[PDB]
């Protein structure tokens, strides 16, 4: 969630449509970690997040 | 006659009884059987009370 | 203990009547006429009155009397007229209660003959008030209007 | 130990040969959309007995 | 003698058609529900006259066939008055792990009940998430958003097998349900221990199931 | 027990087919000879049979049979489109007096199409598309595909028979009457239709 409003405000500073920002967020994040920049850890104690 | 075992080693019910030779499923049946028998005749003595 | 009893019977806008209250009595009623001159019309309406349930209502020809037929046309909708229609019977309970139990009835306009239904009933309504003058409005000389 | 190996096997590798089960599906009542209700409204007058 | 029942149809079948129980039975049958141990009702009345049964369905070019777990089904033929139809992949997922469930010694204990959560674990925990989630979005990479909707279509799907009668959700509570031996219809592919390719091959010869 | 004339009916060899198309809701008008004359035949009894799973099987006044389900049906219901209903009224319309010398009962898919785009108002057109829609061409085709499509969807129903080759032109049963006004002692025929289709 707080990487999905990091790029909220990324694309307001770029004026982009408000249109699917959840999903180019989503796009984005998977981007990053396909590309090795970001590790992603899946925990079943955290209840899935 | 590989025909006929063959017909009959889907024909297996469930799990405890997955013994792939069909002849040695016989006997579990049979036991099954048995064992039904006893629950039938405790149920119908609780029936009559 | 006094039982109930039923006190009237009154048919608004049907076939052949447009506003008509028959007195019932204490033990027998009796209808007399010719043939065609509206005896089961009024069976119908206040059995109508009683029941509701459209899946039910089935009025058959005295003629063809018990066999299932599952006639097209169950024989009610013929027996309305255009515009709104009422059927209400008055009732006075053993606790001496005077209630009016009712239904709207009405005319559904397209190729199906379905009626509409909608049950109502009045409590408390003073011992003066009749039916026939409280389900019309005088317009005109003598001239009254049914209203909805 | 039988089913185990022989199920779980099967779940692994669905992919290299899909296959799916077939079921009865007879088709529903095709039945008239129900138009809105319209009443026949006439504002019937007569002398009154 | 003349106008007499013998004449046109058994006695049993037509007595079997009379009952109360019959109009039920065979518009669910028709809609594709399998009928398993557990509604007494039912599976009584298929019991007593299974063989009218498949008579008359025969009429139609369906089967009314009986599996080894005592659970009943309409399989049609190509030449069917009835339409046939196919289960999607993702069903078979969840269908597969259903069957794994209830074999399932280790969580006997429930006494069957079992949450969609616990459903959802077990899946992730045999096939490959990552390939799977191709089939929610030809995108996805481990997002939340993306495992929210693959869990939603799982919720859905689950419905569409509890309609085809392969297990039961709880009277009060729906994050709940409970298996029915039906589902042991997804092993048909491996009950037998011999070559995947043959077993196929007498599946679709039998009309059992079809490639995509 | 049950009726010897029931059991009778129901061991035909027509019954299976007849009773797997009524359930599709399908119509039975007087061009089917045999399936009409068996119902002609063993109706007081089908009517009771069908009447356990509270659906109605109803023979119309021009002559055709069909099932109509309550409420309660036992049998999974389902509905037409908005579309569906415009187009059958259309046909209905097209059931006309100078049909006759016009086309001697064989008519073609851009009839219908023409109709329907000559008679129906903009706005309903256009709900029947999408409401964002505007007067494009692709919007037209997209409505000509629709109109094929519920075409079909009718013809399954039993009102419209396709001439038997790749060419959409069809011929109008009398069973599209279904889709029909009210008739009130001498009132026209085209006038209250047209009134319903406005
Ligand atoms: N559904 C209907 N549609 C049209 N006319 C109807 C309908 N039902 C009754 N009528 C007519 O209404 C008039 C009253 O009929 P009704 O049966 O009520 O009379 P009746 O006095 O009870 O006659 P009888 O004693 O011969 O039964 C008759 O002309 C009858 O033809
Ligand atoms: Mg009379």
């Amino acid at each position: 969630g707080e990487l999905i409003d990091a790029f909220r405000e990324v694309c307001k500073g770029f004026e982009q449509t408000a249109e699917s920002v959840a999903v180019r967020a989503n796009n984005a994040i998977n981007d990053m970690v396909r590309q090795k920049l970001l590790n992603r850890f899946t925990s079943e104690l955290a209840d899935g997040n | 006659f590989i025909a006929v075992y063959q017909h009959l080693r889907e024909r297996i019910r469930q799990d405890i009884i997955r013994t792939d030779d069909p002849v040695d499923a016989i006997e579990q049946m049979e036991i099954e059987l048995a064992r039904l028998t006893e629950e039938l005749t405790a149920r119908e003595q609780k029936l009559a009370i | 203990i006094e039982r109930g009893k039923f006190r009237s019977l009154t048919l608004v806008n049907w076939n052949g009547f447009f506003a008509r209250t028959f007195d019932l009595d204490e033990l027998v009623t009796t209808l007399s006429g010719g043939n065609g001159a509206g005896k089961s019309t009024t069976m119908a309406a206040f059995v109508t009155a009683l029941i509701p349930d459209l899946t039910l209502l089935h009025f058959r020809n005295t003629t063809e009397a018990g066999a299932t037929s599952g006639s097209r046309d169950k024989g009610l909708h013929g027996k309305l007229r255009a515009g709104v229609c009422y059927s209400t019977l008055d009732v006075i309970n053993s606790r001496h209660q005077r209630v009016v139990v009712g239904v709207r009835l009405q005319q559904v306009a397209g190729r199906d003959r379905k009626v509409d239904i909608k049950p109502f009933m009045i409590q408390g309504l003073p011992t003066a008030i009749q039916p026939t003058q409280l389900l019309t409005e005088n317009v005109g000389e003598r001239q009254a209007r049914v209203l909805p | 130990r039988i089913f185990s190996q022989r199920l779980r096997q099967s779940v692994q590798h669905y992919f290299d040969n899909p296959w799916t089960l077939t079921v009865a599906n007879a088709e529903r009542l095709l039945d008239m959309r129900d138009e809105e209700l319209a009443l026949r409204n006439e504002e019937v007058t007569g002398e009154l007995p | 003698s003349s106008t007499h029942i013998e004449q046109f149809m058994p006695v049993k079948l037509a007595q079997a058609l009379a009952n109360s129980l019959f109009p039920e039975l065979d518009s669910q049958l028709r809609a594709g529900r399998h009928i398993g141990i557990d509604d007494l009702d039912n599976h009584a009345f298929l019991m007593d006259f299974q063989e009218q049964l498949e008579e008359f369905y025969a009429r139609y070019n369906v089967e009314l066939i009986r599996a080894p777990e005592g659970f009943f089904y309409l399989r049609p033929r190509s030449t069917t008055l009835i339409p046939r139809s196919v289960l999607s992949e993702l069903d078979m997922m969840v269908g597969k792990i259903l069957c794994y469930l209830y074999l399932s010694p280790e969580r006997l204990a429930n006494q069957g009940i079992f949450t969609s959560q616990e459903l959802y674990e077990e899946l992730i925990s045999l096939a490959d998430e990552g390939k799977l989630m191709k089939f929610v979005n030809q995108r996805s990479s481990g997002s939340d958003l993306d495992k929210q909707k693959l869990q939603e279509k799982v919720r859905t799907t689950l419905n569409r097998l509890r309609r085809l009668g392969m297990v039961y959700f709880l009277p009060n509570n729906n994050n709940k349900f409970t298996i029915t031996e039906a589902v042991f219809r997804f092993g048909a592919d491996v009950r037998s221990g011999d070559d995947p390719r043959e077993i196929q091959l007498r599946m679709i010869r039998d009309g059992e199931a079809m490639p995509v």
